[PDB]
RNA sequence: GGGAGUAGCAGCAUAGCCGGGUGAGAAUCCCGGCCGCCGUAGGGGCCAGGGUUCCACGGCAAUGUUCGUCAGCCGUGGGUUAGUCGGUCCUAACCCGACCCGUAACUCGGCGUCGGGGAAAGGGAAACGGGUUUAUAUUCCCGUACCGCGGUGGUAGGUGCGGCAACGCAAGCCCGAGGGGUGACGCCUCGGGGUAGGCGGACCGGUCCACAAGGCCGGCUAAGCGUAUAAGCCCGGGGAGUGCCGUAAUGGCGAGAACCGGGUGAAAGCGCGAAUGGCCUCCCGUAAGGGGGGUUCCGCCGAUCCCUGGGGCCCGUGAAAAGCCCCUCGGGAACGAUCCACCGCGACCGUACCGAGAACCGACACUGGUGCCCCUGGGUGAGAAGCCUAAGGCGUGUCGGGGGAAACCCAGCCGAGGGAACUCGGCAAAUUGGCCCCGUAACUUCGGGAGAAGGGGUGCCUGCGGGUGUGUAACCCGCAGGUCGCAGUGACUAGGGGGGCCCGACUGUUUAGUAAAAACACAGGUCCCAGCUAGCCCGAAAGGGUUUGUACUGGGGCCGACGCCUGCCCAGUG
């Protein structure tokens, strides 16, 4: 038989690779044996779009005079004071270990292991929630609706992500779809595999309809899995 | 103007200097047995290899 | 069509050109490579036992 | 027209010459002014030209004299305020 | 305006449908009139690209939402970091 | 190269003559594999004239051909009479 | 042959090789011309000529523009394109407030006008009710400025 | 061999005739005149590709769809000149080498570090006019200039000033570091200032024209050096709200307006270059060579070329580095330039010609494709339309002569009286047709339908008025009267229209070479997996793609704009 745009994906051709070239850098807070409890401080001095972040960063100097990229907050000013450290203030933009932050509070851009640099609600408009902080632990409620626990040495910052409500307005044309897709490449357009042929998917045929079920099996091996994937259940409720 | 490299010239130099034919004294001295070489060329019908 | 048309394409930069190494016009430009002796990709020369190119060069029997 | 001089990098222009030709001469594009730091404003006194125009001219023409000329004046007046109330202590 | 009911989508014409076209006029109409700056009191604040607001009078730029420079979520959250 | 290889040739046409007579010019046929500075010398020594300029050539049968340029003083009729020509 | 002859004498005198006239009496002298020099000296006894340029007339034109300016040839079927295009819409606009700016400035410096009443007519010069300067004197001398 | 001295040498651009010559020989080679084709390209310039096809002299066995004294053919001899044009330099997407890990192994596979390459249209020191050759010229000659290294000699300065200010200045040297700017950037739209190019009137010379009136041709000025104002931005004074100031339009102002004065700053123009240059033309013998005259002005249009400023749009944000300029620190010397004058040196390669209805690819001197890649005078006219024409180019989209000389075919024009009776089917053809005014339905997602439909008018001449403008300059807008014709968008240009049904919402894409569709896509609707050392995928492994990413996200399936809706069964397979 033939392949499947899953199975072409995986091996890293210019039809399926990200245009890296094209965007601002990575975004990470600093390494933290330079970070021992000295707290920096630093100004923002830009604010900027990013065609690979769904969000807007923002250029920060500090008083080493290297510069960084951070992920902005929502209501930050062009010109403000950001702290990082341990004994900093409790505001928006400035970014703590979890244990001195209290409970309620809005928190964005959290570490998984102290250490790590930012892997959690660094989408645009997300949120976080803390609800209880122990010796050896902090739980935490992400905007999926999982309670996750995290080491209380891990580092967040305070407030929300920008960029939000990108979703209300609507596309409402295909060339509008076509720019979209094209700042980073994905697939656009999407065939169907129940109007391809045998040979190219499990679906396929003469007639255009499915004749098995469309649920896979978690242990159904690859160019199979295709549909709903270990589905508890279906339909609409 | 036209822009070519310096060894592709001097190839298609020896190319021309080639592409003549047999002198009148070499008829006479091998009594008309070498009248053609297997190098006469003509540029609109057979092709180089640049 | 696919046939006369398609064919007057031609007035681009070639695929192939010649070589240091062995002298035949087999250099893949846009790569560096000869499809003929492997200059540009080994230091031993391209050479098989299903292919008559060099036992042709030295008149050799197959 | 050979095809780099048709690139539009070039701003071509027709001339006439004493015996009648009727020539085309092309020309490189300047730079735009330099502006400042701080507020991105143009700055007065600091000529456009290309590097050939401007190494044909003398220090003094080239920037105003008065200290920071990379500023406007209205932030100029700022810094030395700034350094003045400063040195207090 | 010239028309009744379409505002910034007379120019779709008679195509894409009501909900898109209402969802498009009634967003377009919020974010074009004009906002109040958190700095100057004065409503010159337009938009400059998604997610950065601009005040065409006092030279603040901050960051915000997409068709708003305020969200739901952000007001709340700048209310309890003030209480705490 | 090294004076007395250089010159291979001295060319006699009648563009070669038409620029003796007019700008005290000499056209010579040149080893591929030597630059105008050796050019120079080479008429320098070979020939115990002062030389202006040099200008060259290479050609469509695999030849450098260099046009040279004496200073007033000297004549090229002189030498091109002390040659053959 | 004589390919060359005409090709140098063409570029020489910076014409064309069609614009060249060789006398047909003459074509052994012209012949035995391989150099520059001859063909020159040719030239100047006059066995090679350029010719002069036929032209065009322009004489008919002239008097249809005349007639025009005078107002004839143009009627409803003498036209093609639309008013907007033959007289434009912004063009008409623009001359028409700048005329209507320049008076009321010129009517100002002349104290006739003091600031109110400039203000009130340039504004409903803006909102566009006058068309004419005619309109707007009326306006003016009917209400109690002039 | 017969087919056969036959087909074809037509169709898309139907072109030749008179006179003279050369020559053994002339439908088809040369000179003149007449008649014609192209004319936003069949003209003019130049990539790639080809590679000597270029030039002159001499030739006609063969090639050239005919002849041939011709030739892109054959022979002999020649031809491509750079300090300033381009390569050479910088980086981009990308690639290679060494080390490293894997592999039974490698000329195979790969992450990271290091080093290096990568654009003859991206970035980027510097030259323009005239002449000369059979064939080269921003390359040679004349004339007038400019860059980069190194020097000699003097000054600025080190050890100086003017302005409240913006700013104006010759305003020190060598080494190293750091900062700041420029390089350095999308799509759409508008205004202002200029230029190439064109039009008109006068005048000076030449030519056409039975006189006259009149028409046509010529009336030229490069880089460089020296010179300034727009717009924008700034400085100082001044002291505002039932407001005033302004734009084509947005608009501006106690976070300091009007109003006074000033500063910085483009493309251009001007002056020198530069009149024994270049063009037009009248003369003596006409051969080398000479002589004289003219080289003037006003007014209008005006870009798709150049410069400067506003405004709008993005779930879309429209490269980098080398290099150049300024400032500041830190260190050395006591001398010494970014100013004036003079001198010296500046390597290697390309450089001929076509550039396509004969020089490239298609086996061809192929109606195809590459390249229409860049440019284009007058009239009518909305117009780079079609028609006519100037320049420039061709008569080589390489077989010609005859003729009521037919039938029949290809491409075209008209047809009385009827008007689809023809045919599967109104296929094919015809009708309508530009502009102004009047007037326009059902239905509708209120945006549309709609140029709905239907109707009237339209030339030439003689005049009268209006808009902008200083205008008896220029471009535009209304009306009366007179008259000719079968006909006034007189040719060219230039929609036929309406009422019902099925399918698909739309714009878009598709079977290169029998299917353009009711099939694909689309916006939107819903479902499933995943908290990241995830989920899904490549691979023999190492390692990798989504990932410079983190649930307003990534991936995997079905329906397919909007509107009203989406009912019962979990026994079977999953
Ligand atoms: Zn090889
Ligand atoms: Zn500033
Ligand atoms: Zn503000």
């Amino acid at each position: 038989g033939k392949s499947l745009i899953q199975q072409r994906r995986g091996k890293g051709t210019t039809t399926f690779r990200a245009p890296s070239h094209r965007y601002r850098g990575a975004v990470r807070y600093v390494p933290l044996n330079l970070v021992q409890e000295r707290t920096l401080r630093g100004v923002v001095e830009e604010i900027l779009h990013d065609p690979g972040r769904t969000a807007p960063v923002a250029r920060v100097k500090f008083e080493d005079g290297t510069k960084k990229l951070i992920i902005a907050p929502e209501g930050v000013l062009v010109g403000q004071e950001i702290y990082i450290g341990p004994e900093a203030p409790i505001a928006i933009g400035n970014t703590l270990p979890l244990a001195k932050i209290p409970e309620g509070t809005y928190v964005y851009d959290i570490e998984g292991v102290p250490g790590d640099g930012g892997k959690y609600v660094r989408a645009g408009g997300t949120y976080a929630l803390v609800v209880s902080r122990e010796k050896d632990k902090v739980i935490v409620q992400l905007p999926s609706g999982e309670l996750k626990a995290f080491n209380p040495m891990c580092r967040a910052t305070i407030g929300v992500v920008a960029g939000g409500g990108r979703l209300e307005k609507p596309i409402v044309k295909a060339g509008k779809a076509y720019y979209i897709a094209k700042a980073r490449n994905r697939f656009w357009p999407k065939p169907r595999g129940v109007k391809m042929n045998a040979v190219n998917h499990p679906h396929g045929g003469k007639e255009h309809h499915i004749g098995r079920p469309s649920t896979v099996s978690r242990r159904a091996p690859p160019g199979r899995k295709v549909g709903h994937i270990a589905a508890r259940r279906t339909g609409r409720r | 103007a036209r822009n070519k490299p310096f060894a592709k010239k001097l190839r298609l130099a020896k190319a021309a200097k080639q592409n003549r034919r047999v002198p009148v004294w070499v008829i006479v001295k091998t009594n008309r047995k070498v009248i053609t070489h297997p190098k006469r060329r003509h540029w609109r019908r057979t092709k180089l290899k640049e | 069509g696919a046939g006369t048309a398609p064919k007057g394409k031609r007035n681009r930069t070639p695929t192939h050109i010649r070589c240091r190494r062995c002298g035949r016009r087999a250099f893949n430009v846009k790569k560096g490579y000869c499809a003929a002796c492997g200059f540009g990709r080994s230091r031993r020369m391209r050479k098989y036992s299903w292919s008559h190119k060099w036992r042709k060069k030295r008149n050799l029997s197959y | 027209m050979k095809p780099m001089y048709r690139s539009r990098s070039w701003r071509r222009k027709y001339v006439r010459t004493p015996g009648g030709r009727t020539v085309i001469h092309f020309e490189r594009r300047k730079p735009k002014v330099a502006h400042c730091a701080m507020c991105g404003r143009p700055l007065n006194g600091v000529p456009r030209g290309r590097p050939s125009e401007l190494r044909k001219l003398p220090k003094t023409k080239k920037r105003p004299e008065r200290p920071y000329p990379n500023l406007c004046p209205s932030c100029m007046r700022k810094v030395m305020k700034a350094q003045v109330r400063a040195s207090i202590t | 305006g010239r028309t009744t009911k379409v505002g910034s989508a007379g120019r779709f014409g008679p195509r894409y449908g009501l909900k898109i076209r209402r969802r498009v006029a009634a967003v377009e109409a919020r974010m074009k009139q004009k906002h109040v700056c958190p700095v100057c009191g004065r409503k010159a604040v337009r938009r400059i690209s998604t997610g950065i607001w601009q005040c065409q009078k006092c030279g603040a730029t901050f960051a915000g939402g997409a068709y708003l420079p305020t969200t739901p979520a952000g007001k709340v959250a700048k209310r309890v970091t003030a209480s705490k | 190269m090294d004076p007395y290889k250089v010159i291979i040739r001295p060319l006699v046409t009648e563009k070669a003559v038409s620029l003796i007579e007019r700008e005290n010019k000499l056209t010579f046929i040149v080893d591929r594999r030597a630059t105008k500075q050796d050019i120079k010398r080479a008429v320098e020594e070979m020939f115990n004239v002062k030389v202006a300029k040099v200008n060259t050539l290479v050609t469509m049968k695999g030849e450098k051909k260099a046009y040279v340029k004496l200073k007033p003083e000297y004549d090229a009729s002189e030498i091109a009479a002390r040659l053959g020509l | 042959m004589l390919k060359t002859q005409r090709r140098i004498a063409a570029e020489l005198l910076k014409c064309g090789e069609n614009r060249i006239w060789i006398d047909p009496e003459r074509i052994e002298d012209v012949a035995a011309a391989i150099t520059r020099e001859d063909i020159k000296r040719l030239i100047h006894d006059g066995v090679i000529k350029k010719k002069p340029i036929k032209g065009q007339s322009r004489a008919r034109a002239r008097a249809f523009q005349e007639a025009r300016k005078k107002g004839r040839h143009r009627g409803p079927g003498s036209k093609k394109g639309k008013k907007t295009a033959r007289m434009g819409k912004k063009e008409v606009w623009m001359m028409t407030i700048r005329a209507l700016r320049k008076e009321l400035r010129k009517l100002k410096a002349e104290g006739k006008l003091d600031a109110h009443t400039y203000r009130r007519l340039y504004i409903r010069a803006k909102g566009g009710q006058f068309k004419n300067k005619r309109q707007l004197y009326m306006f003016m001398q009917e209400h109690g400025i002039l």
